[PDB]
């Protein structure tokens, strides 16, 4: 409900899976100069899953999907010829699926 | 697609096309019924979500 | 433009008017008609519990 | 229900918010002379918000809210004219609203 950024740091992990949720904990420590940040408030944590080099993102319009949910791609051969590139497609970020 | 290949190569016919919906790609979502449920999951509760 | 004013706005005041005309047996409002809708965030819902 | 008011100064605003409700609880003293106020007694309580020199209030009777939502006022133009300029809408006192 606020435009309230904060910027912190991932302390800890936790290796026990919730049997109820299914889900791991981990915390983040978090500077609160100004005293915003308040105790048992629920807020959003954009955590990063990793970095990719060498990331491929394509129009997303630009992904065939076949019967058997296999996707692929036409791509521009040699001669102007049309290609069909079998594609495995990752995540989808804005009007680009990650590839 | 038989049917349509027969046709719109024979210059009898000016064109033919499906007059439909072409098939769309589909996202089958794999509810574990066993893994939801030990959870304490309902279906109802999955269902009346999604 | 909210076509769902528009909408609103012809449902209300003019649909019914013409319907009431001599010799018309059938309006057929091609559109949809105005109602609350409840946008809902599952995000807010999952941090309220 | 009754026409009883009572003045009260704020004494304490909590740091932690309520889990369940996400809503912050405050602490304030009422002078309770005539033993009029009672313990437990549901109380609505008003609370100011912060204090605007440069605030802009027309009666209610004179904004309009079109079908979407948006409000807008009926200003004289030049030439004697009527315009029609949106407002974004703010608070109420009395029978005025605020822009």
């Amino acid at each position: 409900g606020t435009d309230i950024e904060r910027k912190g740091t991932l302390l800890f992990t936790d290796i026990s899976v919730d049997r109820s949720t299914g889900q791991i904990a981990l915390r983040g420590q978090f500077d609160n100069p100004e005293g915003v940040l308040l105790p048992g408030m629920y807020v959003r944590v954009r955590t990063p899953q990793g970095l990719n080099q060498n990331a491929i993102l394509v129009p997303q319009r630009a992904v065939q999907r076949s019967a058997d949910g296999q996707a692929s791609v036409m791509l521009l051969g040699e001669g102007d010829t049309v290609e069909v590139r079998q594609v495995t497609t990752g995540a989808m970020q804005g009007s680009r699926w990650q590839i | 697609d038989e049917v349509l290949g027969k046709v719109n190569g024979n210059p009898k016919f000016l064109y033919a096309m499906m007059e439909g919906l072409a098939e769309a790609p589909q996202l089958r979502l794999v509810i574990d019924r066993e893994q939801a449920r030990t959870l304490g999951v309902s279906f109802e509760a999955i269902s009346s979500a999604l | 433009a909210n076509t769902t004013a528009l909408a609103d706005y012809a449902v209300r005041n003019v649909n019914n008017e013409i319907r009431r005309l001599p010799g018309v047996g059938k309006l057929q409002f091609f559109d949809s008609e105005a109602a609350m809708r409840v946008w809902i965030d599952p995000q807010k819902l999952v941090g309220y519990g």
